[PDB]
């Protein structure tokens, strides 16, 4: 999240708090079909990485 | 002499006359706008890091820097050897009856050599430097100085480099370890840093005088 | 001697005269690019 | 004044965090910290003491 | 004496001028690729 | 200067974690610690004292 | 400089864990030599070797 913050412009301090609860790291899998084209669109899964509780209503950056 | 003409540093007038402004429109609204400057976006919530020629920048040097080398070798032999009779047999005059056999001998080498070197820096000041050209990267040009003469001399303190758009923390501030290419000058003027010079004669018999 | 001309490690113009930037297209928005690099 | 240059190939995965890396985790590193001025002339033996010190026997 | 000339070990530029990189292809993706290696 | 060089045979199963692993893990360890300069020359012994430790009785 | 130099015969169940075994479970030759001045000068030398093995007494 800080890496994301900073490449937006915004440069957190290396020692703060930051206890969010809103977010949760994810790990986005694809399946890359055959004949591939540049601008096409395919399906993803997103599983949850860390320990958050659930995923219902979230947002994939 | 105190009485030779000289130029401050600060030079230029101190002080600016304001001025009056525009006379309003007489357009029924009672906001009169100042003729505006700058016409570029700018962002609300990003950090304010330089992004121009112009902008400038904060630089905390902090740079602290310390190296050490020690070596060392010895070698020590020692020996002696000795032989004597002081009493022979008779029939054993024939080979030490005398002191032919009687022998004493030492000899000694020892050796020690050393060597080191030493090399250490610090730097605690602060700096406002100035970008003075944008990389293709991104990565901003950074050039200052500083005069500041307290009394009988001046001293500037120069600082550039190229700073990475991304180590800007809060306030503008980036650490000058953070700065790449880093050149530092801290030098002074007058008697006072005359006085730390060595002297011709002196730094010849230094640079020529054997030992 | 301390009179001998010297080159400062940091050579050349240490200010940067701020660029006014480009006029503005009059295409309605106020909004306005930079010349992105 | 005073010159510190390093030198050296850094694998791109060591690099922890804050764009930092550890001298130890570079390769081929050159590392030299010098100096100029009467300072560093001082620390230099002279040419008769170091003849005599590569050539003096003992 | 100290005033001999000298080669630093770390010889070379000091310096690398970043590069520009490639002009984008006009085909409607923001995203544009870097020559992977 | 001083050069410090490695050389030698690494099994590919004792890099342990960050691509770390002991010189005593390594096979054909050569290892070298050399210096230069006058620091280096003090600590030879010298032509006449080494000809004598060499050669001479005792 | 300075070298060690190992040499045996291991049987290849002695060896523990971590691809270790003592030298003492290893069959049949170690050397730990120097060389430089550091070594000659713990030479006895031509002279007194030849009084330590002839010299009587």
């Amino acid at each position: 999240l800080n890496n994301m913050l900073s490449q937006l412009g915004i440069t957190v301090p290396t020692g703060t708090n930051m206890q969010l609860k809103n977010v949760a790291a994810v790990m986005v899998t694809a399946s890359y079909p055959p004949f591939a084209r540049q601008g096409q669109t395919i399906d993803v899964v997103v599983s949850s990485m860390g320990n958050a509780k659930s995923l219902r209503g979230g947002t994939l950056l | 002499c105190a009485w030779i003409p000289a130029k401050p540093l600060v030079q230029g007038a101190t002080t600016a006359q304001p001025i009056p402004g525009p006379v309003p429109v007489a357009n029924g609204s009672i906001f009169q706008s100042a003729q505006p400057i700058n016409y570029g976006y700018q962002p609300l919530f990003e950090d304010r890091r330089p992004r121009n020629i112009g902008d400038t920048l904060t630089i905390v040097l902090q740079e602290n820097v310390s190296a050490s080398k020690s070596s060392s070798a010895n070698a020590s032999r020692d020996g002696k050897t000795s032989f004597g009779f002081d009493t022979v047999p008779r029939y054993l005059q024939g080979l030490f009856g005398n002191s032919r056999a009687d022998m004493e001998a030492s000899g000694g080498n020892s050796f020690n050599g050393k060597g080191g070197a030493n090399a250490s820096n610090t730097f605690s000041g602060t700096l406002t430097v100035t970008v003075d050209q944008v990389l293709a990267n991104g990565n901003l040009h950074v050039v200052g100085e500083k005069q500041i003469a307290i009394n009988q001399g001046t001293e500037f303190i120069r600082f550039s480099g190229v700073v990475n758009p991304r180590t800007i923390s809060g306030s503008n501030s980036v650490p000058s370890t953070q700065v790449a290419d880093a050149r530092i000058e801290y030098v002074g003027n007058g008697y006072i840093n005359e006085a730390q010079n060595m002297g011709w004669l002196q730094r010849f018999f230094l640079n020529l005088s054997p030992m």
